[PDB]
């Protein structure tokens, strides 16, 4: 249980860094405008 | 005039009749100007891009600017200095769970969004190795404090240096996501995202603290799909009264 629930919170990591790198590009780009 | 009318609209308690004083937006600065007071306020506007300037609004009502803009000021009069619970205190003028965490507590409180950084590593490790009996998550979420409205470096720093074992570690990185996006909008989904994901685990404190951090990630926000989430899993026959009484 220990491993998979790890490696589940792993890689909805990388998703949400993912998700997080998206915001930046956007928010970046709109303030830029 | 439209700031002090939406200011009265918001008093009359119709989210209709907001929307209509809203809607007018006859000038672009009184309109960013009363998207301000939306954000601030926490009220959610409904819109997509079909008018002039949504951009910029959603993102004022979003507050998305809103840890750059305190960040800048405190740059103004610099005062990123973390400071020691003793400094805070002034112990030099005359360790269990217990004052531990209390200090971490002070620490979370003085140090609001200044990014602690290296006095964050400092009494990360500290409480970690003093994690004993109550020495629980309750520390990880201090740190999401400490990183309030940090979206950017909070969920980094956690990330990064949190989850593993220890289930009460892995609530605290779910509890410091929560109190990242605390009134922090934005269609992301950060926090909504990975409490929904863990909120369904058996452990019975690491569950509280998921719905926990859901509910005050987006305290206010007033939509329905975190409640037709979290309503579903009310019925806590399985789980303690006191995790029914916190989703509640």
């Amino acid at each position: 249980l220990r491993q998979t629930e790890n490696r589940a919170t792993r890689c909805k990591v990388e998703r949400l860094q993912l998700l997080l790198q998206q915001k930046r590009l956007r928010r970046k780009a709109r303030r830029d405008a | 005039r439209f700031p002090e009318a939406l200011r009265l609209a918001l008093m009359l308690n119709d989210m209709e009749l907001v929307e209509d004083i809203f809607t007018s937006c006859k000038d672009v600065v009184v309109q960013k100007q009363m998207a301000f007071m939306l954000g601030r306020h926490g009220v959610f506007l409904e819109l997509s891009e079909d008018v002039e300037e949504y951009e910029d609004l959603t993102e004022i009502m979003s507050n998305v600017q809103l840890n750059s803009n305190f960040l800048a000021l405190a740059r103004e009069l610099d005062i990123m200095e973390p400071k020691v619970p003793d400094d805070i205190y002034k112990t030099h003028l005359e360790d269990s769970a217990r004052m531990n965490l209390a200090s971490s507590f002070v620490n979370g409180f003085v140090n609001a969004a200044f990014g602690q950084d290296k006095l964050l590593t400092d009494d990360g490790n500290k409480w970690l190795y003093k994690n004993k009996d109550h020495g629980m998550l309750s520390a990880a979420a201090s740190l999401g404090m400490i990183l309030l409205w940090d979206v950017d470096g909070g969920l980094t720093q956690i990330d990064k240096y949190l989850y593993s074992s220890e289930d009460y570690i892995k609530s605290g990185a779910l509890l410091a996501c929560g109190i990242v996006n605390s009134g922090v909008r934005n269609e992301c989904d950060p926090a909504l995202a990975l409490l929904s994901d863990y909120v369904l685990h058996n452990s019975n404190t690491m569950r509280l603290g998921s719905i926990f951090g859901l509910g005050l990630a987006y305290a206010g926000s007033n939509r329905e799909d975190v409640l037709t989430l979290l309503l579903p899993v009310m019925g806590d026959s399985k789980s303690s009264m006191e995790v029914a009484g916190v989703t509640a």
